[PDB]
RNA sequence: GGAGCUGUAAGUAAGCUAUGAUCCAGAGAUUUCCGAAUGGGGGAACCCAAUAUCUUUUAUAGGAUAUUACUUUUCAGUGAAUACAUAGCUGAUUAGAGGUAGACGCAGAGAACUGAAACAUCUUAGUACCUGCAGGAAGAGAAAGAAAAUUCGAUUCCCUGAGUAGCGGCGAGCGAAACGGGAAGAGCCCAAACCAACAAGCUUGUUGGGGUUGUAGGACUCCGAUAUGGUAGUCUGUUAGUAUAGUUGAAGGAUUUGGAAAAUUCCGCUAAAGAGGGUGAAAGCCCCGUAGACGAAAUGCUGACAACACCUAGGAGGAUCCUGAGUACGGCGGAACACGAGAAAUUCCGUCGGAAUCCGCGGGGACCAUCCCGCAAGGCUAAAUACUCCCUAGUGACCGAUAGUGAACCAGUACCGUGAGGGAAAGGUGAAAAGCACCCCGGAAGGGGAGUGAAAUAGAUCCUGAAACCGUGUGCCUACAACAAGUCAAAGCUCGUUAAUGAGUGAUGGCGUGCCUUUUGUAGAAUGAACCGGCGAGUUACGAUUGCAUGCGAGGUUAAGUC
RNA sequence: GUAUGAGUAGCGAAAGACAGGUGAGAAUCCUGUCCACCGUAUGACUAAGGUUUCCUGGGGAAGGCUCGUCCGCCCAGGGUUAGUCGGGACCUAAGCCGAGGCCGAUAGGCGUAGGCGAUGGACAACAGGUUGAUAUUCCUGUACCAGUUGUUUUUGUUUGA
RNA sequence: CUUCUAGUGAGAAAACAACUGCCCGUACCGUAAACCGACACAGGUAGUCGAGGAGAGUAUCCUAAGGUGAGCGAGCGAACU
């Protein structure tokens, strides 16, 4: 896949903001992307240096509106920690 | 638009596709935040990329 | 639809029979149309639409297209519409006069 | 095609559109992963690789692309036991796998309940199921035939023959065919003899020619013609038509009721259009349409024309040669023929034996003779015929929400089950949301006003709104009575109708053991019903027979089929 | 669909009391105190299974055999971080699949090579801290395992490490 | 994994510094109200830890760490079970 397609969007939540304070940023990524690919994509996109990438799979969550019930799409969350002496990602 | 694309050259087309892909990336980030206003721009950019790829394949 | 947005039409059936107005909006899928000052309804709105009174608003509701007839602009009378190609352009014509549109 | 559009699906939000959007049809691009699934693995939609190129990093790790299953065909190279070889192995090449449409076809394999009033032969039935192979159809098909009117001339299917001839524990049942009438029609190729070439080992294989049959044909030998016709061929064009979007398409206004007119009433108008649908109630003339006219860039389909292609010779002779072999046929054992071994032909399977070949061979229901008809053991062949998952356009003395598909509604869903599998319920506000602003009680729910509306006792559990069931009000009666609960007689009280010698209630008195089923006999202590509503049982097809009716009458009548 | 039985059976092993708070409303929700119960468990971990039931903020229609301001319920957001843990890129058992192959009316049955297959073998990290919800995964400290690049140091370059 | 040679071989080893290390699971319940039993069901559910006194003991009684007061109650204190 294209490096630009690897990273989908940032994740903004209380936990992710606390992580930012430690200079690690959470991104939703393509479910087929391995953390090595995620590292390459982040570097190319933001010019920062990545120290480590911790990836996890978010299961599809059951939801229902009215008579209809289904599941939210599965997601893949990656927490990317930048090195020291590195630019921050600005969102 | 399709007329402009057909005028372009192959290398120009590829570079334009890369620029459009980067623009789409930024749009995704802005939408994830509250920083995007013209939401229809996302679909516009996607269609532009599709047109370039279609023209490329038809060369 | 044989009627178009912005046309002057005459209401031929309904409580507002013989009224005339301009077509404010057209709904081809429903085959309906809105005519200004025609078929006005009182609607009990909550103040949730940037109206800090809610109030009872007056608005024209659509009526079926077949209950109106286009006003012959040159003569001012309602007429049926034929289709004649003029100067290579397909246009509407007043069957009563031959006037265009 | 020409003004809106961003589905359902409202609501925002942001946009597109006369530079022609949305939308409609033709063609094309993309088309993740699983799935025959095929690089390997696997608990489907996941995991792990090899090779080569490319890509990220200083570099490893990482990413992308292409190829990589198995078997079959052909080719090439490699290459054992083993010398040559062959086998194996490698590569290239070739075409298969799987799914369907719960239909139709052919074939292999193949039941039982049931019927016979038991049951084994027989029947159900070569049916259901399973499996293989298919094609748009299949199968059959060009006589070793049907016949014996003297003749017919491939096959298939329909009518008829006929419930006949027959088969059958001669039971139950099963049950033809030919002739005749129609639908449709079409006939052709090899093997062999012999010839030429090729190659090896005078024949013997390959190639091409040759030749194709029963009034016997062919080879072969003589002659004469190098034409005449045909085809069931071709992504060959050219052309027409057609399918897949479309354009056009006549004619009404008033009056009364109404919330609304298409209804009513008065005068008109149109009709190659008075099919149909919609529109505030029932419209020929308001809308979509219809009759009719017109229309295709693109892609299929059909038909023609042409082209290319492929078939297409007459006569006379027989001296000799050829005309389908482990075949036909026979014994044994099964099976198919309506025919169940029977007197049993004919067809087929397994096993064994096993011919003739033109003076020949097969058949005409054992068998033989005569006569007649035909020429097997090789192949192909359109049409009439069967079926409809689908697509288009319609139809219905077909259903109308317990009906009609299980499914009118997000249904093969929910739900049930380990699984195969089983499998629901559930439609309707109003013309238009105009879906009740505001106020009041209440935490809300829910109400009462106020509004919308023709109507709100149409308020979303929304059309109508039955019965069971539940409750409020009360005109009459009821606390000394033994009651299948009624009916007959009747005072009193209350009320006044489809105005009738009226209605409700009813003290009191006479008589009086429900309904159904099944029984000799049931109030029955025999059976069934908790109540209410809906649904729920002699039908249709083809034959037989009788009555009645009609037409014709010693006559009556057509069936298939054609329009 | 609705009755009758009938406002009847039942409300599913056991201790709760009171004060205060919340709130329209409290035996039932929160807080506190005392009391009581389990304690080879009714405690603490884990595998399977379940599959969001976890956390935070709301709600009280329905579900909860009462009540409910509360819940494993409803509504809206949020939460699962690994070179070292368990599994895969390691190994094999039973069993299963099975190129060719054998057998067989069809379908298929069997099976060699080769594979798959843990419940077993092999295999490098621990302590503390941190959140409302994760931790041998994050953070702090201190390690180890496999490998790449580079600097340096030694030693071998075909009688060859 | 350890050895052996066969083969392969121009590079090897050490220290140091910097650097690389993929996919899947990780929430929560788990002698249970979250699993199997149609139920928030006196049943069933593999493995580990499982303290003190008396005690052989994981028995038994009462307790620690820790967990819990069982999702209808208030009266009355008849028959009968
Ligand atoms: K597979
Ligand atoms: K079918
Ligand atoms: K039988
Ligand atoms: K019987
Ligand atoms: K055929
Ligand atoms: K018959
Ligand atoms: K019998
Ligand atoms: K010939
Ligand atoms: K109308
Ligand atoms: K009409
Ligand atoms: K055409
Ligand atoms: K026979
Ligand atoms: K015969
Ligand atoms: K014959
Ligand atoms: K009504
Ligand atoms: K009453
Ligand atoms: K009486
Ligand atoms: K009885
Ligand atoms: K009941
Ligand atoms: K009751
Ligand atoms: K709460
Ligand atoms: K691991
Ligand atoms: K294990
Ligand atoms: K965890
Ligand atoms: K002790
Ligand atoms: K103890
Ligand atoms: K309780
Ligand atoms: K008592
Ligand atoms: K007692
Ligand atoms: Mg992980
Ligand atoms: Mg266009
Ligand atoms: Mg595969
Ligand atoms: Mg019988
Ligand atoms: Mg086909
Ligand atoms: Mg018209
Ligand atoms: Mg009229
Ligand atoms: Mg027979
Ligand atoms: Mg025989
Ligand atoms: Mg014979
Ligand atoms: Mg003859
Ligand atoms: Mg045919
Ligand atoms: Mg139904
Ligand atoms: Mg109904
Ligand atoms: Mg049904
Ligand atoms: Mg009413
Ligand atoms: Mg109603
Ligand atoms: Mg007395
Ligand atoms: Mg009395
Ligand atoms: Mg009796
Ligand atoms: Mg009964
Ligand atoms: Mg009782
Ligand atoms: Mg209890
Ligand atoms: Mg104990
Ligand atoms: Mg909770
Ligand atoms: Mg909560
Ligand atoms: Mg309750
Ligand atoms: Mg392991
Ligand atoms: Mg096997
Ligand atoms: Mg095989
Ligand atoms: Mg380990
Ligand atoms: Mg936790
Ligand atoms: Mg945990
Ligand atoms: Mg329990
Ligand atoms: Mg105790």
């Amino acid at each position: 896949m294209e490096l630009l397609d690897v990273i989908k969007r940032p994740v903004i939540t209380e936990k992710s903001m606390l992580a930012m304070d430690e200079k690690k940023y959470t991104f939703e990524v393509d479910t087929r992307a391995n953390k090595t690919l995620v590292k390459q994509a982040v570097e190319s996109a933001f010019d920062v240096k990545v120290a480590n990438v911790n990836i996890l799979n978010v299961r599809p969550k059951f939801k229902r509106m009215g008579k209809y019930a289904g599941y939210t799409k599965k997601r893949r969350k990656a927490i990317v920690t930048l090195t020291e002496d590195s630019k921050e990602i600005q969102l | 638009k399709v007329k402009e694309i057909r005028e372009l050259t192959t290398a120009e087309m590829l570079d334009k596709e890369k620029q459009l892909k980067e623009e789409l990336f930024n749009l995704r980030f802005q939408l994830a935040t509250g920083q995007l206003e013209n939401t229809a721009r996302i679909k516009e950019v996607r269609q532009s990329i599709a047109r370039i790829k279609t023209v490329l394949r038809e060369q | 639809m044989f009627v178009k947005k912005g046309d002057k039409v005459k209401v031929i059936t309904g409580k507002d029979k013989n009224k005339e107005g301009v077509v404010l909006a057209a709904f081809p899928k429903q085959d309906k149309v809105i005519v200004e000052g025609v078929n006005v309804v009182k609607k009990h709105q909550k103040p949730n639409q940037a109206a800090p009174q809610g109030g009872i608003l007056e608005v024209e509701a659509p009526i079926h297209v077949s209950n109106v007839m286009v006003i012959d602009p040159s003569n001012g009378e309602a007429t049926k519409v034929a289709f004649k190609e003029v100067d290579g352009k397909k246009v509407r014509v007043s069957k009563k006069t031959g006037e265009v549109l």
